[PDB]
């Protein structure tokens, strides 16, 4: 007749893939947030031989 | 209630209305700080060029305007008896602009800081970085147009 | 798995591997040894990627000291260029490499309190690797006590202080030696701690093993030579020794609590990896020979900073061999031609 | 424990069993059932996106292949210019998997057709939906894991060539042995797909 | 149609179909990736033993054929025209689960062991005889996975 | 005449005062918050002391009342005054 | 806090008045204020010799502002007087008048109309149930804002 | 009750009130904490920066007030008779203001630390720091204004 | 029972006071400990100024009494026949106060850690310490304001 | 509601239409952000790289054009009274091209950083870097083809 | 002083547990059960927080005396606040338990 | 079809046999790998030692043999028309043996890691070495006996 | 079947039996590894205590076999028509014993390594090591003694 629509949804088919979508979004967040900036390239220490 | 106009559609409507501001504002603040650190770093070294390198923050500051315009444009159409079709689109519309603004803010925040920090050596690097920063903000622009027709067809196909 | 390595450090591997490919084998060294005049040696070198920047630069005033100065200059330029294309973690790692250098640089600055040897001239001969532009030594009171806090704030070497406040007001030979001993001990200990917790997997073992080898050879040199021209109590022997040798945690005490030549022979001969006070020609030459076998092994991976760490010393050994040949050529005492090591 | 994520994983892994026991201890234990859920969903559902997910994963793996190889190819090209022409074959071996993925999407298109107002929940085409979706995930995963290997092998080969020009040819075998993986993934996926006729 | 044959039987057949191959492919990929660095490392110090050290990649390649064989053994075995008993889907799931993990373990072991063996084989030629023996001892695991998958599939064909 | 810093200074002064008026307006509620907090703590201490002390007994209850009375003073003088006034 | 510039008014009288009244309105228990003032009186009367005797580490600042706590308390007792609280008690000094039936069983809300409240302070009628508290809080949260 | 006025509708209204101030108080606390260490470290060296470093600490209080002005406003619209629509409109405003304030607090602390870092080295830069601080306030009210727009607007039309 | 008042309505009110006191307790404990460690570490070389260095902990203590007063106020209105409204608004106020107190505690601890170091050299910046750290109690007290404002409406009839 | 048109069809259409641009935004942002730092790092020492080898950042948005074209052109063919068969294909078309753009853009960005950093001391082989970088820019063409395929399929059946 | 002052939180917990145990039954209203549930944890992890606070400062305080003999009086003032905090859980819980008794329906 | 013969009973019959080989293979692979690395370490120096320290490899393979034999044994007596009571027992025995093999592998690898190197220097350790291996792998047979004991009782009382 | 004998009662018995052994097995593996590595490392320098420092593995084996003893004493009280009471007690026994064996194994592993390190320096140090390690096997004794009592009370009225 119908699934248990109280403890869990009856129309649950529309939220299973949202989990995968949020999984992809959060993986992208983790991958993006760790991007390097390369401070050392623009900075140096002058020396009579190195510089 | 009726199947086409239930009572829990306003949940999706409100979330879509209030979600555009959040992520765009977060990205804007992130970029603001991540770039202003560079201005603060360069000012002491160069107290001469302090009103000619504020482009990154200001350009990062338009995504917030974009998220606000989309948000209020969606919001002014807020009411109880709305079709479930009404509530469906709005959440996607809000989240699209929110995360697009976040993405644009990240890139602008890091790139503007890097460019302004490096510009102190060579003068002409300014005009060099202008184009890349403006294109980074144009990336944010590209989300708003899509959101626009999304909102327009949120009602152009009104049925019940 | 090493898959994540090439997200920010690809060209680092590329340039280090190319420079390693630029190493000169014994085949070029034997030809260079046959040269007799300085011009002959320089023109023979010019036919190699190592040259073309040392010859055709001077006015045929090539001396061994100038040879060493010019030869090391290009290695410094390579290191500084890689710095110029560095990365976040890579930059935060290079400071560790430079710590062992400005340790001695600031030790020299402290020694130059009553002699007042200028910073520039010190840089003309000391290690520029350690130099940091914010080092105003001979501009304020050079007294080691007054300059103690100035150096403490100038560069963040404060955590490397093992009770360095007292007994730091002597300006004497004992003080200058013990400060270097303690600084090396703390620096190597902290570096070992850092790599053991924050570094990619492939370097985890190579770095710790090579650090252990270097720390062992460093610890032995302060026990063998503690009975050559001076004496000290065993308490300071233990203090200056590293807490963990990373190859033997038990024989270090055996070395410390002993004060005679044969109270340390067993401590080193037990491990059955290096002969006890034997196979000794030029002790550091044999140390280089033993260490370079491991350094070559480090050049086998392609996903760790072990490549950079081994190549830093590979180029320095190239310079070492160049100097070993130049000493016998310029001074005209042909007895070091066979005293060079090349395993690349 | 040491991390919030592991704490959350422990929490979910315990709460799921807690819920299972709670229902099982009400005299129930069969209220939740795999079969009823599997029948509930539309068979179109999983053929709709697997046709997309397979190609998506394949192209992602192809992208990783270049992601890896490129940073080394020119990092070595600086040393000498006699590599690029002799080195591009590695990246060609990368984008082949892109075509391989394209094949699956182009073929699966014809299978999808709108069925009657009823009869879709019969075994005739639900089988087709499962087959198409799981063939797609199979091929996508195989392409991803093959692209990882081909990219890393290309990266190592790029730096190995500078050691000896007589080393590139002798090291060329490993990436072909890897691409065997993509070929086998493609064949298994095509076999899995062809069995099912189509949605009724 | 049958009380023992619901309409979702093909699910647990295709579970085995896909799993039996995906994990074997992954094991082969990891093995070959590791062996690539293992070989390329010693290239400049002994550019003659690479041919004699191609064994690890060949051994790793066996995983892919194992996985394909086990998968295809059940591919086509089912058919839309009949809903095979759900037990006959459990058996497929078990087949995939067994093979996909035996192959992965074998690949993991062979990768690193061959890596180190070839890495330090450059010194003397007297290590080859032990390296091969240990590599075969490792591949016996994939052999075991294959044979168990076959025996369980023959049961309840 | 005109000079940048003074215009910047008066702009910041304008905004800072325009916000400080409302900030001060808001800040005044802490007075009453502390007042009611003191009232509530006094009431609860009284309730938990006197009612307990009301145990009716002349053979052992008088000593209990004495002890409760002493601790009630100990707390009233010490912790219901010192911290609050500070 | 800081010195003032030349011919810039100093807030001496504001410190004399406002800060003590603020502290008084912070809390006004009769017993607490009286007890606190007791120590102040003892200190001020013994200042004849305390002024010369060594001030303990904890007593230096205490002796410094001995005359401040006096004002603190003398205003605290008044501020609490209008609150009619003595350890949460009240003797019903004045009369306000409140309406009750001939008999009533508790558990029921009882309404009493007003014919004039206390001329000084608040009447005892707010010693009842939560109604009294939810009226007193609203009453008090306004005078604070007004006085500020 | 009627579908449009369920029993759990005011749960959203109640929770949003707390959240609106929570997500601003955390941000303000973080920002002020970050600024405090920097100002304390700097003042000892240069003995005049106390008075001319008060901006960020007061902007934190501004965010705190920003919390209350919206939190109190939604209170009087709450009850057991309003529609679930009321709860939705309340929570939307609450989350909007809270997250906008959180972003503002996250940015303000970092920018203020950066600015005060050079304060002891550029006595001229006693207004240039406020440049970004105010420019970082561009989003400081978007949440507030949208919350005010939602609350006072959707507070009617029960049907 | 009726939809107005289900069986487990009082559960929420009961948990509300516990949470309200408990979060404030955690925040205050963290702040006071992290400040006192620094104060006692520093005073060794500046032991004369111990007493003037105690202000931070006596400051931080107020969050605990805030939590206590709000908890007792909530507890005074507990019951099982109450409205579910009067089950949720209680926890809303309680969690608001608790989280505000936690944020204030972290901010005060962070600021005080460096404040004592700053004062370790000269006594002038006592005023600076207090000024910088005296902006957290407002944050901690705004939660109390909103909590008492919310719980006032609680007393209205359940019907 | 019914097999011909379940009530909840347009939800998936909306989220799918969003997902395309959602993914392309990040895909372009990552590459552009890396490439900018790659450029400013190198052009400082060789300050005539503006016109010759800044084409990667220019191409950063080129792939992002999918998120617009496909998203709108599938937004051309939506509606409420739509069949579930055509109600979820558009989500596939959406996320496919979006993730393809992500994957293409990440590799394009890394190799662009590679090329810009390499060209400085080796202004000799960037002709190679460009002709290799293009091969990574043609993958999104597959997303375009598949999106056109599925959109045409949707156009065949529009209820 | 530190260890003994840390101990009394155990007494705090013990008294609460005993008072709760005094009034346990099976026919009681679920309302009372919820009340006891709240009180237990409220006292418990409040005491936990107090213990965490006192622990970190005890070690700092002890070592300070080794050089400053009269920092003893100073550090006790700081450590008092830990138990002052801890007592609030007990004071709220005892009255919560008392309230849990009168208002009953079964 | 009885409450003791649910259609989902043969799940466990098909799975428990499958799982047994899994953990034994994992443990054997780990142990063999970490023994091969150690023997490769010890071989190059003090060469001419191949069939002297290779025993732990066979010792590890013993566990894989255990797993295969148990899995095929259960495969003999599975059931499609069986009792769930047997189904649970089969899976229990399978997981017991698999986990026991997994536990044994860690020791068999780690101890051998240190054992392999000591022999080269001191040959008075090989016999002392193998004692640890044997007294560790008694655990495997300890698991096997209980596994077979449980499997034995599964052959009776099937409805 | 009936409420006194649900069809899934043997689940608890099977899982309890598996736990009664496997958890002790894991602890035995941990302890043997930790002690073996140290003893094998130190003995290379000087073999004089091989036949005296062997107690660690013996204790590990003892704790391992105790879990087996309890598991088997539970094994022969199994069937299909056993009440869920039986499953409850069987689960309790295995849970009690397996993790206690785990704890004993961890204790012996973490103690014996340092013990063998210290023993060489003082050859008269076993007289302390046996006494200190007694507590590990006594811990095993406590773990095992309670378990059997579950069987002792397992049979007075089942179903």
């Amino acid at each position: 007749d119908i699934l248990s629509s109280i403890w869990t949804e009856g129309l649950l088919m529309c939220l299973i893939v949202s989990a995968l979508l949020l999984f992809i979004l959060i993986v992208a967040l983790s991958w993006i947030s760790n991007l390097d900036i390369t401070y050392g390239a623009l900075e140096k220490s002058t020396n009579p031989i190195k510089k | 209630m009726t199947e086409l106009c239930p009572v829990y559609a306003p949940f999706f409507g409100a979330i879509g209305c209030a979600s555009a501001i959040i992520f765009t504002s977060l990205g804007a603040a992130y970029g603001t700080a991540k770039s202003g650190v560079g201005i603060c770093a360069t000012c002491v070294l160069r107290p001469d060029l302090l009103f000619k390198n504020i482009v990154p923050v200001i350009m990062a500051g338009i995504i917030a305007i974009y998220g606000l315009v989309v948000s209020v444009l969606v919001c002014y159409s807020l009411g109880q008896k709305q079709a479930l079709y009404t509530g469906f689109i709005q959440l996607g519309a809000g989240l699209s602009v929110g995360l697009s603004g976040l993405a644009a803010g990240f890139a602008i925040g890091i790139v503007g800081d890097a460019g302004v920090r490096g510009s102190s050596q060579q003068p002409r690097l300014f005009v060099g970085m202008i184009l890349i920063l403006i294109f980074a903000e144009v990336l944010g622009l590209y989300g708003l147009i899509v959101a626009l027709l999304l909102n327009s067809r949120a009602t152009q196909d009104v049925v019940c | 798995e090493g898959v994540y390595f090439n997200i920010d450090n690809g060209f680092i591997e590329g340039v280090v591997r190319g420079y390693r490919n630029g190493l000169l084998s014994n085949n070029q060294y034997i030809n260079l040894t046959q040269c007799d005049t300085l011009e002959d040696l320089k023109l023979q070198l010019s036919s190699t990627d190592y040259g073309n920047f040392l010859s055709s630069v001077s006015s045929e005033s090539l001396t061994t000291s100038l040879i060493q100065e010019y030869a090391s200059s290009k290695l410094y330029h390579e290191f500084n260029y890689i710095r110029d294309q560095s990365s976040g973690s890579t930059r935060k790692f290079m400071d560790y490499i430079t710590y062992g250098y400005m340790i001695d640089n600031v030790a020299l600055m402290i020694t130059g309190t009553i002699h007042d040897r200028d910073k520039g001239e010190i840089l003309q001969r000391c290690h520029p690797l350690g130099w940091f532009d914010t080092l105003p030594t001979l501009s304020v009171a050079t007294d080691l006590e007054s300059l103690y806090e100035t150096v403490l704030v100038d560069t963040p070497l404060a955590p490397y202080f093992k009770n360095c406040f007292d007994t730091a007001e002597e300006l004497d030979d004992m003080n200058i030696e013990i400060i270097r001993n303690k600084l090396y001990k703390a620096y190597l200990e902290d570096f070992y701690n850092f790599v053991t917790e924050e570094i990619p997997e492939p370097a985890k073992e190579c770095m710790q093993t090579l650090l252990g080898f270097e720390a062992d050879r460093r610890s032995i040199n302060i026990a063998l030579n503690s009975l050559q021209s001076s004496d000290i109590d065993p308490d300071l022997k233990s203090d200056l020794l590293p807490n963990i040798g990373k190859l033997y945690p038990l024989a270090t005490f055996h070395l410390a609590q002993a004060q005679d030549f044969e109270g340390v022979r067993a401590a080193l001969a037990n491990v059955y990896e290096y002969r006890g006070f034997l196979e000794t020609g030029n002790l550091e030459d044999h140390f280089y020979q033993l260490e370079m076998e491991l350094c070559r092994d480090a050049f086998t991976q392609q996903f760790a900073i072990s490549t950079v760490w081994a190549w830093m010393k590979s180029k320095e050994q190239e310079v070492r061999n160049i100097t070993w040949i130049a000493e016998c050529i310029a001074q005209n005492q042909r007895e070091r031609i066979n005293n060079y090591i090349s395993v690349y | 424990k040491f991390s919030f994520s592991h704490f959350l994983y422990y929490l979910v892994l315990i709460v799921v069993i807690v819920y299972g026991l709670y229902k099982l201890f009400t005299g129930h234990g069969s209220d939740i059932n795999f079969g009823k859920f599997l029948l509930r969903t539309s068979p179109y559902m999983w053929a709709n996106l697997g046709i997309a997910l397979c190609v998506g994963l394949s192209v992602v793996g192809a992208a990783w292949g270049i992601f890896i190889t490129g940073s080394s190819m020119i990092g070595a090209g600086v040393r000498a210019p006699r590599i690029t022409t002799k080195n591009l074959i590695s990246i060609i071996f990368c984008e082949v998997v892109a075509i391989y993925g394209l094949i699956i999407a182009i073929v699966f298109s014809s299978k999808l057709t709108v069925a009657t107002a009823e009869n879709m929940y019969s075994k005739s085409n639900l089988y087709t939906g499962y087959s198409l979706f799981w063939a797609g995930i199979t091929v996508g995963a195989s392409n991803l894991i093959c692209g990882i290997a081909v990219g890393i092998t290309g990266a190592t080969a790029a730096i190995s060539d500078a050691a000896d020009s007589a080393l590139f040819v002798k090291i060329l075998v490993i990436e072909i042995f890897g691409s065997i993986l993509g070929l086998l993934g493609l064949i298994v996926g095509l076999l899995m797909a062809g069995k099912a006729s189509e949605f009724q | 149609s049958n009380i023992y044959a619901p309409l979702y039987a093909p699910f647990f057949g295709f579970a085995g179909c896909a799993a039996a191959m995906v994990l074997s492919c992954l094991g082969a990929a990891i093995g070959t990736a590791k062996s690539g660095i293992g070989i390329a490392g010693i290239g400049t110090f002994k550019p003659e033993l690479i041919m004699k050290s191609l064994i690890p990649v060949v051994m790793s390649g066996i995983l892919a054929i194992y996985g394909l064989v086990v998968a295809v053994l059940i591919a086509g075995n089912l058919s839309p025209t009949e809903d095979y008993t759900l037990f006959n889907g459990f058996m497929h799931l078990s087949c995939g689960l067994c093979v996909g993990f035996a192959c992965l373990s074998s690949g993991y072991a062979i990768g690193m062991v061959g890596d180190v063996g070839v890495r330090k084989y450059m010194h003397q030629p007297r290590l080859f005889v032990g390296i091969v023996l240990i590599l075969i001892f490792s591949e016996v695991l994939g052999l075991y996975g294959m044979i168990v998958a076959l025996i369980l599939n023959t049961r309840g064909s | 005449e005109d000079f940048g810093d003074i215009m910047i200074h008066q702009v910041i002064h304008t905004i800072e005062f325009c916000l400080n008026c409302v900030s001060h307006t808001a800040s005044y509620l802490r007075l009453w918050a502390l007042s009611l907090a003191h009232a509530q703590l006094s009431s609860v201490l009284w309730t938990m002391t006197i009612q307990i002390a009301f145990g009716f007994r002349g053979f052992v209850g008088v000593f209990m009342t004495v002890a409760l009375f002493a601790m009630w003073f100990a707390l009233t003088c010490a912790v219901l005054v010192l911290m609050e006034g500070t | 806090y800081g010195i003032a510039q030349y011919r810039e008014i100093n807030a001496g009288l504001p410190t004399i008045v406002t800060f003590p009244f603020m502290f008084a309105i912070m809390f006004g228990d009769m017993g607490h204020g009286f007890l606190m003032t007791l120590a102040a009186l003892s200190l001020v009367l013994n200042e004849k010799k305390i002024n010369k005797m060594k001030r303990g580490e904890i007593f230096d600042m205490a002796f410094t502002g001995r005359y401040i706590i006096l004002l603190m308390g003398v205003f605290s007792m008044y501020t609490g007087f209008l609150y009619n609280d003595i350890f949460s008690k009240t003797m019903t000094i004045f009369k306000s008048g409140w309406k009750w039936p001939d008999h009533w069983k508790k558990g029921e809300s009882i309404t009493a109309t007003s014919v004039g409240t206390y001329p000084i302070g608040l009447d005892w009628a707010w010693h009842g149930t939560e109604n009294a508290l939810l009226f007193s809080n609203s009453y008090k949260m306004k005078l604070s804002i007004l006085m500020g």
